[PDB]
């Protein structure tokens, strides 16, 4: 009842797994406008009177 | 350089005077030693333009458009990196032996502390505009690029 409970995929007798991989995050995307604005403030602030 | 004259005669003021549009230009000694004002003088030259010669002396300057999105060869831009940060160590340790100074020397010998001999403060201001232009308009084409196409 208490594997059931939790989400335990209840395999072979006594055999159950618990996805320790946590889906290995491997996936990279090179997120881009977020570096292009992070730049664009760096020279803003770099050319700004202050 | 460049200026419009005329002959005065012989004959009294050789032109008559109802705006200031004459007398704004101080004429120069050398041209005044070689007769200006005795037998000839100046005129006000106007560089009037109209609106396509306006557009073409905008448009003498422009590159391409390829030209705005290139790189750099990339390896062309680590030696760059490398070598101003190779210049920049030794100008960091001048500029340390030459803080602890300005203290013990005049206040008139500073001014001529640097005459011949390299300043550490202005070419590390010099090296690190270069560095940092150079390095965000490199960073900020490789990302630009990097979504543009595909």
């Amino acid at each position: 009842d208490y594997a059931k409970k939790r989400g335990w995929v209840l395999g072979p007798n006594n055999y159950y797994s618990f996805a320790s991989q946590q889906q290995k995050p491997e996936d990279t995307t090179i997120p881009s406008t977020e570096l292009a604005k992070q730049v664009i403030e760096y020279a803003r602030q770099l050319e700004m009177i202050v | 350089v460049i200026d419009a004259f005329r002959l005065i005669n012989a004959n009294h003021e050789p032109r008559q005077t109802t705006s200031n549009l004459g007398h704004l230009n101080k004429p120069s000694i050398q041209a005044l030693i070689h007769g200006l004002n005795r037998h000839y003088y100046s005129i006000t030259i106007n560089y009037r333009k109209n609106e396509l010669e306006q557009k073409m002396l905008l448009n003498l300057h422009k590159k391409s458009w390829m030209e705005g999105l290139t790189l750099q060869d990339y390896s062309e831009h680590c030696k760059h990196n490398e070598s101003v940060v190779k210049e920049m160590l030794e100008l960091a340790k001048n500029y340390n032996k030459a803080v602890e100074e300005e203290d013990k020397m005049t206040p008139e010998q500073l001014a001529i502390k640097n005459v011949g001999k390299q300043d550490p403060k202005r070419h590390l201001e010099e090296h690190v505009d270069v560095l940092m232009t150079s390095n965000i308009v490199q960073c900020l084409a490789a990302m630009l690029d990097t979504v543009v196409f595909k």
